[PDB]
């Protein structure tokens, strides 16, 4: 055992399975639950544990960058740049199926060619888009057009829910046209939760409720500013209702574990892992019969 | 930058 090797071996092996019941009914205390989130190591990447020249100028935060086994890599579809990275990684699913998500922070002005050709050759037909309105990042999708790098984005359609806006987006390269569906939920401020659950759980109904749309299943992208809080929030969200669907139990350690394999500091806060906690039972309690 |  290296560090790095008790770090692996604890994100592999640790576990907290709960019955729905005790989940709704007896959970575990929040200071139970603080004393298990702070035990799960973070598995953050040293900017000297990454070779890849020139990365630097891509990423939002230099201290949040993507786990090497599972990083997205960009083909050579941009004439102009010529390298192949971009801050994202694939996540495992439920049950550990690979690439059912892709973790990314919000692009920056220089790295939106680089996110539409990962959703391109991803073949990617949701993004979900987390956030507190508030903006300084770019909007890298259009009012109505826009042409970012080869890619062309035409908005179809657009209505608002409650909790968050729907739009149906065409991207073009070259002679073809493919669909991809953008959901921005907008009241989930960095580092902190959403007010109630309410508002996440139809945010979960609608990306379970969406239509595959590509040649072949892609991943889901979700993403916020660093990528990694929120993001992983959601993602450790919608996994754990499909344990409690498919079971009527839930590892939420466990969820937060493998998430953590696939990109350092999912979930960020001990606040955040009390929600999700939260979140769950309330899915548990709205489950039919 | 610092997101923590």
């Amino acid at each position: 055992n290296t560090p790095r090797e008790v770090t692996l071996h604890f994100l592999r092996t640790a576990g907290h399975p709960l019955t729905r019941w005790a989940l709704q009914r007896q959970p575990p205390s929040p200071k139970q639950l603080e004393e298990e989130f702070l035990k799960i190591p973070s598995n953050f990447v040293s900017p000297e544990d990454l070779d890849i020249p020139g990365h630097a100028s891509k990423d939002r935060y230099k201290d949040i960058l993507p786990n090497p086994q599972s990083r997205v890599c960009l083909g050579r579809a941009q004439s102009q740049e010529d390298g192949d990275y971009i801050n994202a990684n694939y996540i495992r699913g439920y049950d550990g199926k690979e690439k059912v998500y892709i973790a990314t922070q919000g692009p920056m002005p220089n790295t939106v060619s680089d996110f539409w050709e990962m959703v391109w050759q991803e073949e990617v037909s949701l993004i979900v888009m987390l956030t507190q309105l508030r903006e300084k990042c770019v909007h890298y999708w259009p009012t109505e057009e826009e042409t970012y790098g080869p890619f062309q984005i035409r908005i179809q359609d657009m209505k608002e829910c409650p909790e968050y806006t729907v739009r149906q987006l065409t991207i073009q390269y070259q002679e073809e046209r493919r669909s991809v569906k953008h959901i921005l939920f907008s009241a989930w401020p960095d580092h902190q939760t959403p007010e109630s659950a309410g508002p996440l759980l139809r945010l979960v109904a609608e990306v379970e409720e969406s239509p595959e749309t590509a040649a072949h299943p892609g991943p889901i992208v979700v993403h916020s500013s660093a990528g990694i809080g929120r993001t992983g929030c959601f993602i450790a969200t919608r996994i754990g209702c499909q344990q409690l669907k498919a079971r009527g139990e839930v590892d939420i350690l466990g969820i937060v574990c493998q998430l953590r394999l696939d990109r350092g500091g999912m979930i960020q806060t001990a606040e955040q892992y009390q929600f999700l906690h939260h979140t769950l039972a309330l899915y548990a309690g709205q489950l039919p019969e | 930058t610092e997101y923590v």
